[PDB]
């Protein structure tokens, strides 16, 4: 009685392969084991919410408040938190908005889920209530809306839009960079009477270009770009010619040299010297052509060469590398030319126009500016971010990035209408899912009344970071819905919420419906998929 | 119906990934750029002191400002890096004022 | 470095979440061991042997875990057996609970551990209220009702099937030690074990079992009336508490030496026959030489017997703990010995003690196991040990309390209709009270197979119409009332669980850190 | 719930531990399998000392083999504690533990709970011993039939031993169980049956002595060897120095007083013979005929043994507390312990003494008595295995025909009393039954259970085990209708049934009896045990 | 607070020094190297 | 393993007959003559038992000779005393020899006074205890500071003698090992 038999299924799968299947307690195990996660994303939300720094392997820090970004770094051996993971990443690839709120629901669905299978109920009927649930949740949702856009075009409609999503990123700066994000998208769209049929718009368009130094109310628009770069040749003129057509060739300025290697053969001393002339009347055969047209600019992605670059700095042609092939048609873009990796010569429908290019140091570092006055746009612009500290700017690209990926979340749909924000639509919904349990009797209304009950987080979580009692303004919200006015009731974040009562027109607290359903789907999916397993099967390392 | 004797619960996180709760690291992150103040204290002024740093790679480094001074020394703390970012941002920006 | 310490400090939220976690993990491993359908369980110990066993008492005992939270968790079940002796599983399964149902509002309401703890001491008073009304009175001399009352804890033991000598077993046993208030001690009711034999022919014999015989033959193995007398010095040469030392002179001093070692032992027995006994009972060894002259008078000499057995003497044949032999009189003398009697076992001898049965002291008694194997007796002794202690609360209160969950699931109906109109900061607490009290039936009917859903459902509509005695069937999981299933349990079990269970929670709630690895 | 309370441990259940019980009961039952029956093979046990004992009990096979699993343990306990106190059914208790829990796991499996299954183990018990009421047979011992012992005897000991060794020593145990029954009928095994081992010609030269032999014999050489009339006297006295409590020195002061003083040594001694001398003076006559022989229990001084070789006295010395308790009852006398009041009356009487020797020990041989209440089997060995073989078959034989006596019944055996079980069981009406529910198949399975034990006799000898129970079958379906009352058995020699009423099988009622309750209390604790751990401070 | 304290890389070879007993070593190791080449 | 083996070895001739009734006769017997016959030993090498003041011209003749015993290696320890009345220690050491040669009386305890030890010893270095064994000395130990001093007890000393191979360490006579009555019936009755 001092060694076990060692369980004689031994001889089956290796020692590396571990099992936590039910019945023993895998879901007890795992509802629990995540709720320290669950507290990560659940502190880092509101407006008051705390960023948190995540170091990786290799070293390079980051400080973001989100929970794409973190989970993405985080390496996590448990496989059921790791569903929560990818979950998140899709709502920041699809829509861009809503990855706190998934990581949220998704989580405590399975913590108030825990009433139930204590209980003893089945887990198939838990997956049958909340599928119905969802349903019902995604239908009435389109009853609550009050925010019908259909401008979409001028500045200021945007303030009920890019305001709410920068005010939960940073609360402190709110009109600084909605000013920034609002103006670029006006630069972005056309100036047309009605621009309909579903305008393109991608999130490509907008860039970020982090510069070191300077205060945040200093930063300014470009329409252009703003490249890291040290230019070569000369000084602009900057008034002088007026508009400037830049070609823009993905092969480099050079005698057209073969893809399969050749070398120089002479027979005699005659070729040897007229090869020295050779070289330079072939290029200014080439060369002479592009200065005609008045090509005041050129850009070639590969290296360019000496003998190239010699010719044109005599006339005054601007030469830029841009090695990179993602950031190269973007400038393209700017002038509105074509990419021609033929030399041939300047047309004037392929050739764009640039009013002016001018170089200076904004951060220390001399860069290049292709900003342009009274010129024609489409799909371009810039923010040039000013920080003290480069992790800073990094949530900053991606608060902008979040911000202009629910423009694209609301041009691509035929709508994407607002809803009242700052806990308002949430405790109705426990309202309406509190009626719809007692109208369908069955075992399934158990399932129906905690699903109800795990949409209570999104308020108290702004009061927990509020430092208020959450059983003092969380059950006094609920006396001013009892009855239009009782819609507009949310949660004060204030010195003066002892009340607890604050109107959403007053600062204009709005959320997506595209963005909510979306998150609502993968969230239950998301515990759908956490609920029905019941096996964990692990591998050794 | 198990694969083997026993089953040892999994951690979260993984294996060496340091993680706290509470009022207690946001107070050893604020100690920890009290500690890096410290150094540049007496510099401050003129009558202030120089500090002499000497690197892994045994090359002597003297400096006032403490732009070179915090790029020398390789700071693994996250907190301690946020001074080390805005006086390398001061010294592109403007160039003064490092220390204070 | 400082102080050692802060290896790794766990503070804040998640501390007492891994106290949560590790009090609930105490009870999931005796869930299966509650209910009429209970599995039983074989621990290992690493000294060779093996506890095989259903109650949670002796399942903890044997368990080691380390860690601080749940090692509170293990001394509940020494409070429970030490108290009365039955319903040790009930207290660790309920804390678990207790413990569990607070912690939602611990994590996310934020209510801090005080103000649980000021809901809990209303609840408790509340508790003993109902439980208090709850409770029927019975007859004590009703032996009828007091076999079908004994045998509530044997059913859920594996000596189920012998329940009509069970409780017939234990009646006997317990009035024997039962005191003419009405105190009641399990250290004189022997626990000594015989391997094998069959459960029908093991009865109760008034009296004592030595496992020793006789040492010379000569002795009587059949004597009609049996004349006790209990010693406590040995029958040999007393050597003395100082060294004699004695300076020999002449040659007619060592042999006087060795005679004088004959003549005091025939003193201090000539002295015995005085009053002439038939059975001497010594409690150190006996010498060769006196036992001869013992049997010259017809007296009986035995082995060394522990004092923990002749104090058992005393009370049964009615002597006294006598070691001065001088002062032995007539008076102190056993009598009133009903039989003597050995019998032939493989193992070792055996000598029976019989008593004539015909106020003054209590009388002992030695209860007879005739088991299978070693561990089948183990088994056995203990559901007499939780047997027994259900005779012993009967006597102490008259009050009984339904049994099948009735009486916690009462508590749980009263401090839920009670929660609405305790309207403020506590009714949070307060009514997680009946969430963790309508689980003791719940495992019941898991055990049973059936779904607790609907049967807790039923249960609750039925219980404040139909009755208060409505509880749920283990064997066939049906709602049947406990005045027609005719199974009843002492109300002062019902008393330490809610108690010791509630009186857990408050110290653990109040844990905020944990450090390990300070000194010794 | 038990790893991140303990950080090690293990931890089996709800699979695993019913796995276990079942897998661990299929391995220990194909060790003692082979050995049941009379045909089984023999098994030896060596350890690393390289000593070697050959039995085929089981309880020494369990009881000297280390075993690590938890379920083994308690069968080994089960099958030692039924064969400790009964001497018979040890591989009986292991195949029924062995076979039920194989039996009930089918079903396990098939999804009925433990707890109802075993519920019918628990009420079909109570049928098979209301089943032994009717089964077993009265059997009168006023008639001392000395044949119907004769074939008790060959029960147990054809089965350890062969047919050379069975003939030999079965009228040993019969010739020493003849003397046992008198008026009073209570029975006496450990102090009157006695085992001692001796190497000598072979185990075929084992003969019955009527009295009591011991281990030593006379130390001089002048002393006398044989002796024709010996009266014993029995005297628990110590004859040599003693200490006396503190006593220290005998001060001497000159030359002649030391030796005066050392001279009261013999005093206390010569004190003690002098008694023994006035009592031979009494007994004096027929001096060179007769003789007088003195056993001690404690150690002679050498000085003394001159005293009594000078007399012709023989003297025994550090005798046992069994045989002081022996000679009493074998001579006839009384006992006695101070030599200050003596009798001719508590001096016994034998009729031959004499002493045999071979190398460096010698054995004291005492017989011829005139009313022996007692008497010894003196078995011969040639290896020590030898012994130990002839060991436990003394040891197991002695304790089966023992139980015979005691009560006034005996079941028969070779498989008749688990095939009568078998047809009880699966042909009684179940309304007549307390069990309903799915208690259908608890009879069923320990119903069939018991039919695996009689193939395994056949396993031994080859034959088809499913075939020879064809006849047996086609016997007792016309046995019932033909208005005859016979039981059948299983001869292994042909392959047929046989009646053990006329060739001598038999077995005693108690083992049976204990066997089923033992196993059918282990087998079920068994099954309602549904987690298996280890954890404890080390 | 945990038992590392770490700031920078390597702690255990870089020491610091500091306050009036710092600059003395400095001097008198000036003293050491001068007192070489006074002669 | 060590169960089996507690039986005999933690039980002497006056604890082994309380297994009389348990174990086997021939088991126990057989060690009961083994420890008779052991304790018969002590008893024939206990030669002395009282301090034994000598001269300086028997130092020779008790204590180096002596510690050579049958010169069968009869080894004898002869534990000597260089007494001197004036310091404190000595007359400690003094009462330790008188109340340790009445326990052990095999052991030759030795006095003399350290005037006439060594040749002008050194008064500060007394008391000096010397320890021979087959003429060899096993032990020079100095002045008691490493047996506590001035507040040396009798548990001290009898822990001295285990560490030069004077005294077995399982002995029954030492305190640390002799339990008293009171101790072993307390034990019984919690057991
Ligand atoms: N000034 C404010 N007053 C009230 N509520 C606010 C204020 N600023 C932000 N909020 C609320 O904080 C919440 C933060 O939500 P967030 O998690 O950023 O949205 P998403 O999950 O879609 O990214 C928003 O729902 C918003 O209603
Ligand atoms: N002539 C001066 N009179 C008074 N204060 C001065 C003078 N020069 C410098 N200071 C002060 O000394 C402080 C530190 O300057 P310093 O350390 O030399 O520049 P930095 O910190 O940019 O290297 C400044 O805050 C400044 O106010
Ligand atoms: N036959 C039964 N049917 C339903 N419930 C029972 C039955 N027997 C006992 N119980 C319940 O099991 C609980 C514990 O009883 P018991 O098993 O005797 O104590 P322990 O838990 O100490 O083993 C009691 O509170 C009682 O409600
Ligand atoms: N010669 C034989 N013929 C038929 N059956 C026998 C014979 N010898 C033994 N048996 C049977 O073998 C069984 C086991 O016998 P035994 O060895 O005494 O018990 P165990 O095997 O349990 O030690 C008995 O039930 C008996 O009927
Ligand atoms: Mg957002
Ligand atoms: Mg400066
Ligand atoms: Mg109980
Ligand atoms: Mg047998």
């Amino acid at each position: 009685s001092l060694r076990l038999p060692q369980n004689p299924n031994a001889g089956l799968f290796k020692q590396g392969y571990n099992s936590y299947s039910n019945a023993d307690g895998q879901i007890i195990k795992s509802i629990a084991a995540i709720r320290e996660l669950h507290q990560m994303c659940l502190t880092s939300m509101g407006p008051c919410g705390r960023n948190k720094i995540i170091v990786n392997h290799l070293g390079k820090i980051i400080i973001t408040n989100d929970a794409a970004t973190m989970l993405r770094e985080l390496d996590i051996v448990h496989p059921a938190v790791k569903v929560l993971v990818m979950a998140t990443e899709q709502q920041k690839i699809d829509m861009g908005d809503g990855t706190n709120l998934v990581m949220i629901l998704a989580g405590e669905l399975l913590n108030v889920s825990e009433k139930l299978i204590s209980m003893g109920l089945s887990a198939v009927e838990i997956i049958q209530g909340y599928n119905m649930a969802r349903k019902f949740t995604l239908k009435e949702l389109d009853e609550m809306v009050v925010g019908e856009i259909t401008d979409k075009n001028d500045k200021n409609e945007l303030l009920k839009m890019i305001k709410p999503v920068i005010s939960s990123k940073k609360y402190g700066s709110e009109d600084i960079l909605s000013e920034l994000v609002s103006e670029a998208v006006s630069h972005v769209l056309p100036v047309a009477q009605q621009a309909g049929e579903i305008p393109y718009f991608n999130v490509d368009s907008i860039r970020v270009v982090k510069i070191m130094g300077g205060s945040l109310s200093n930063s300014t628009v470009i329409k252009g770009m703003v490249f890291n770069r040290e230019p070569e040749g000369h000084v602009k003129s900057l008034s002088e010619d007026k508009k400037h057509k830049v070609a823009v060739f993905t092969c480099p300025l050079d005698i057209a040299n073969t893809e399969t290697k050749g070398t120089v053969l002479l027979h005699n001393a005659q070729e040897m010297l007229d090869f020295s002339k050779g070289e330079e009347k072939q290029i200014d055969a080439m060369m002479k052509e592009i200065a005609d047209m008045g090509v005041e600019c050129i850009v070639a992605g590969a290296g360019v060469g000496e003998l190239a670059l010699h010719y044109l700095n005599r006339y005054g042609i601007l030469v830029l590398k841009v090695p990179s092939k993602f950031e190269l048609r973007r400038l393209c873009r700017v002038c509105g030319a074509t990419p021609l990796p033929r030399l041939g010569a300047p047309t004037p429908e392929e050739l764009g126009l640039v009013e002016t290019v001018k170089t200076m140091e904004i951060g220390g570092d001399r860069v290049t500016v292709f900003k342009q006055e009274q010129g024609e746009i489409s799909r371009t612009s810039t923010i040039i971010l000013r920080g003290a500290t480069q992790n800073n700017l990094d949530d900053i690209e991606r608060a902008i990035d979040d911000g202009v990926a629910a423009v694209k979340g609301l041009m691509k749909p035929s709508g994407g209408k607002l809803l009242p924000g700052a806990g308002a639509t949430e405790i109705e919904l426990i309202s309406r899912i509190t009626k719809y349990g007692e109208r369908t009797p069955g075992l399934l209304q158990l399932a129906i009344k905690q699903f109800a009950v795990a949409f209570e987080v999104v308020p108290r979580t702004l009061a927990e970071t509020a430092g208020l009692d959450v059983n003092e303004v969380l059950p006094n919200l609920y006396a001013a819905h009892n009855v239009t006015d009782h819609l507009y009731k949310g949660v004060d974040i204030d010195g003066e919420s002892d009340e607890g009562v604050k109107d959403i027109r007053e600062e204009n607290i709005y959320d997506m419906l595209a963005t909510k359903k979306f998150a609502i789907n993968v969230a239950t999916e998301a515990a759908t998929t956490v609920l029905s397993i019941d096996q964990i099967i692990m591998a050794k390392k | 119906m198990n694969f083997g004797s026993q089953t040892p619960t999994i951690v979260v996180l993984k294996e060496g990934t340091d993680a706290s709760q509470g009022k207690g690291q946001i107070i050893s992150n604020i100690n920890a750029c009290v500690a890096v103040q410290e150094a540049l204290k007496p510099t401050l002024g003129p009558l202030g002191s120089d500090i002499l740093i000497v690197t892994s790679n045994q090359k002597t480094t003297i400096s006032n400002d403490g732009a070179t001074i915090l790029k020398l020394l390789d700071v693994v703390h996250p907190a301690a890096k946020t001074l080390v970012d805005i006086s390398r941002a001061q010294d592109a920006e403007v160039g003064d004022g490092t220390t204070s | 470095v400082f102080m050692n310490a802060s290896q790794e400090r766990t503070t804040g939220r998640q501390a007492q979440i891994s106290n949560i976690t590790a009090a609930k993990a105490v009870a999931d491993v005796i869930r299966t061991c509650l209910g009429p359908k209970a599995m039983l369980k074989m621990l290992l110990d690493p000294m060779g042997g093996l506890v095989l066993t259903n109650d949670g008492h002796a399942i903890l005992r044997e368990i080691d875990v380390a860690h601080p939270a749940a090692k509170s968790m293990l001394e509940l079940s020494r409070t429970q057996d030490e108290e009365v002796g039955d319903g040790t599983t009930t207290v660790i399964i309920l804390a678990g609970e207790i413990l569990a149902q607070c912690a939602p509002y611990l994590i996310e309401k934020n209510i801090h551990p005080v103000i649980i703890i000021q809901a809990l001491k209303k609840a408790l008073t509340d508790a003993l209220e109902v439980i208090k009304q709850v409770s029927k009175p019975v007859d004590v001399e009703n032996d009828a009702a007091m076999k079908k009352l004994i045998q509530a804890s044997i059913g859920t033991k594996y000596v189920i099937h012998w329940s009509e000598k069970m409780c017939e077993l234990a009646l006997d046993a317990v009035k024997t030690v039962r005191k003419d208030f009405e105190i009641d001690i399990k250290r004189y009711v022997r626990v000594e074990k015989i391997p094998g034999g069959d459960v029908l022919d093991s009865r109760v014999l008034k009296g004592v079992l030595l496992n020793k015989d006789v040492v010379h033959p000569k002795m009587s193995r059949h004597i009609e009336n049996p004349r006790v007398v209990l010693l406590d010095c040995p029958l040999e040469y007393k050597k003395g508490e100082s060294q004699t030392n004695i300076e020999i002179e002449k040659e007619e001093d060592w042999n006087r030496i060795l005679q004088i070692e004959e003549e005091q032992v025939q003193l201090m027995c000539e002295q015995i026959l005085a009053v002439r006994p038939t059975l001497v009972i010594t409690e150190k060894g006996v010498s060769d030489l006196a036992q001869h002259y013992l049997l010259k008078g017809g007296c009986s000499v035995l082995r060394r017997v522990k004092k923990s057995d002749n104090n058992r003497i005393a009370r049964v044949t009615g002597a006294t703990i006598v070691n001065r032999v001088e002062d032995l009189k007539e008076s102190d003398v056993g009598t009133n010995c009903g039989l003597f009697k050995v019998e032939m076992i493989g193992d070792e001898y055996f000598s029976f003690l019989d008593n004539c049965k015909e106020s003054g002291l209590q009388k002992a008694c030695t209860i007879m196991l005739r088991g299978g194997s070693k561990d089948i007796l183990n088994e056995i002794d203990r559901n007499l040990q939780d047997a027994m202690a259900v005779a012993r609360n009967v006597m102490l209160s008259p009050s009984l309390s339904p049994g099948g969950g009735a009486t916690e699931m009462a508590v749980s109906v009263k401090l839920a209709e009670k929660a609405k109109q305790l309207e403020g900061i506590q009714q949070w607490p307060y009514q997680a009270v009946a969430d963790a009290m309508e689980c003791i039936p719940r495992t019941l009917i898991q055990n049973a197979g059936g779904d607790p859903i609907r049967l807790l459902s039923q249960l609750r509509a039925k219980h404040a119409q139909g009755n208060f005695t409505t509880g749920i069937d283990g064997d066939k999981g049906k709602i049947v009332d406990m005045v027609s299933y005719g199974i009843w349990e002492p109300e002062v079990i019902k008393q330490q669980s809610v108690k010791t269970a509630i009186e857990s929670a408050c110290l653990l709630l109040r844990v905020d850190d944990i450090v390990s690895g300070v000194r010794k | 719930s038990l790893q991140l309370l303990n950080p090690k441990a293990e931890s089996l259940r709800r699979d695993a531990a019913l796995k276990v019980n079942v897998t661990s009961a299929e391995g220990l039952q194909s060790v003692l399998e082979t050995n049941l029956g009379p045909k089984g093979t023999l098994k030896m046990l060596v350890d690393g000392a390289g000593n070697i004992k050959l039995t085929k009990d089981g309880k020494v096979l369990l009881t000297e083999m280390q075993i690590q699993s938890p379920t083994a343990v308690l069968i080994a306990r089960a099958a030692a504690a039924q064969d400790e106190i009964t001497g018979d059914g040890t591989t009986t208790v292991v195949c029924l533990v062995g076979e039920l829990l194989r039996q009930a796991h089918r079903f396990i499996q098939e999804g009925v709970h433990p707890r109802i299954i075993t519920d019918g183990f628990e009420i079909a018990r109570k049928e098979s011993m209301k089943f032994l009421d009717e089964f077993k047979i009265s059997k009168t011992n006023l008639s001392n039939d000395r044949e119907f012992l004769l074939q008790v005897a060959r029960s147990s000991l054809l089965t350890k031993v062969d047919a050379d060794l069975t003939e030999v020593l079965t009228p040993i145990v019969t010739d020493a169980v003849l003397s046992v029954y008198d008026a009073q009928a209570d029975n006496l095994d450990l102090h009157m049956v006695e085992i001692m081992q001796m190497q000598h010609l072979s185990p075929k030269d084992t003969t019955f002595i009527k009295g009591l032999v011991l281990d030593h014999g006379g130390r001089h050489p002048d002393m006398p060897t044989r002796v024709k009339n010996a009266y014993v006297l029995i005297l628990n006295v110590s004859l040599e120095y003693e200490k006396t409590e503190v006593n220290s020195g005998f001060f001497y002061s000159s030359a002649d007083q030391r030796d005066k003083l050392a001279a009261s040594e013999r005093k206390f001694v010569d004190a003690k013979l002098k008694k023994i001398i006035d009592l031979k003076n009494e007994v004096c006559g027929m001096d060179p005929d007769k003789g007088f022989v003195i056993i001690n229990q404690k150690g002679i001084d050498p000085m003394s043994l001159d005293v009594f070789a000078k007399h012709n006295i023989l003297a025994l010395r550090r005798a046992k507390r069994r045989n002081m308790e022996r000679l009493q009852l074998v001579t006839g006398g009384e006992a006695q312990n101070s030599v200050e009041d003596l009798s001719p009356q508590i001096l016994g009487f034998s009729g031959l003494v004499y002493q045999e020797t071979i190398g460096e020990e010698k054995f004291t041989y005492v017989t011829e008595n005139t009313d022996p209440k007692s008497c010894t089997i003196l078995i011969k060995g040639s290896t020590h295995y030898a012994l130990a073989q002839t060991k436990d078959a003394v040891r197991d034989g002695l304790r089966a025909v023992a139980n015979v006596l005691k009560d006034k019944n005996i079941i028969p055996g070779a498989g008749a009393f688990y095939i009568a079980l078998s047809r009880y069981l699966r042909s009684a009406n179940m309304n007549k039954l307390g069990a309903k529910g799915k208690t259908k198949t608890g009879i069923e399975a320990f119903a069939e259970a018991l039919l695996v034990i009689p193939k395994t006799l056949v396993k031994n000898s080859g034959f088809d085990p499913l075939d020879v129970l064809a006849m047996v079958e086609d016997e007792l379906d016309d046995a019932q209708d033909s208005d005859e009352t016979r039981y059948v058995g299983v001869d292994l020699n042909i392959g047929d049934s046989c009646d053990p009423t006329i060739e001598g099988i038999w077995d005693s009622y108690r083992v049976l009896r204990n066997a089923i309750t033992g196993a059918t209390g282990i087998a079920s604790n068994l099954l309602l045990c549904d987690e298996l751990l280890r954890a404890g401070r080390s | 607070m945990g038992r590392p304290f770490i700031i920078v890389k390597d702690q255990g070879n870089k020491k610091r020094q500091h306050g009036l007993e710092a600059k003395k070593s400095h001097i008198l190791a000036a003293r050491s190297v001068a007192s070489i080449i006074k002669t | 393993a060590k169960q089996h083996e507690n039986r005999l070895e933690d039980k002497d001739l006056s604890d082994l007959e309380e297994l009389e009734d348990d174990e086997d006769e021939d088991f126990l017997e057989a060690y009961k003559i083994k420890r008779l016959n052991e304790i018969r030993k002590l008893q024939e090498r206990s030669k002395f038992g009282e301090v034994f003041h000598i001269n300086k011209p028997e130092y020779n003749k008790e204590v180096t000779l002596a510690s050579q015993g049958k010169k069968d290696d009869g080894g004898v320890y002869v534990f000597v005393h260089l007494s001197l009345q004036s310091k404190l220690q000595s007359r400690i050491l003094s009462h330790l020899f008188q109340s340790a040669a009445c326990k052990f009386r095999e052991i030759k305890f030795v006095e003399i006074p350290a005037n006439r030890a060594i040749e002008n010893y050194p008064e500060s270095n007394c008391p000096t205890l010397i320890v021979y064994y087959r003429g060899e000395v096993i032990k020079n130990m100095i002045t008691l500071l490493e047996l506590g001093g001035n507040n040396s007890k009798m548990e001290d000393f009898e822990d001295f003698m285990v560490k030069v191979g004077a005294v077995a360490e399982g002995d029954n006579r030492l305190i640390m090992n002799r339990d008293d009555e009171e101790s072993r019936e307390e034990r019984k009755l919690h057991y």
